[PDB]
């Protein structure tokens, strides 16, 4: 049970990290185009 | 314990969902800015 939940937490954190990277990049692109 | 992990999973799920909506919002803003 803990082995399963512990794994889901790792899966969720990795998806988050990639989205956070994508957000930062998109905010940059938006900054330029807006300027 | 198993309860704490459960709490982290729910917090991560909520954060992930927020990020997906943010990324989708930034993609549309950028597409429109690029007119």
């Amino acid at each position: 049970e803990v082995k399963q939940l512990e794994a889901e937490v790792e899966e969720l954190e990795s998806e988050i990290w990639h989205l956070e990277n994508e957000v930062a990049r998109l905010e940059k692109e938006n900054a330029e185009c807006e300027a | 314990k198993v309860k704490q992990l459960k709490a982290k999973v729910e917090e991560l799920k909520s954060k992930l969902w927020h990020l997906k909506n943010k990324v989708a919002r930034l993609k549309k803003k950028n597409a429109e800015c690029k007119a």
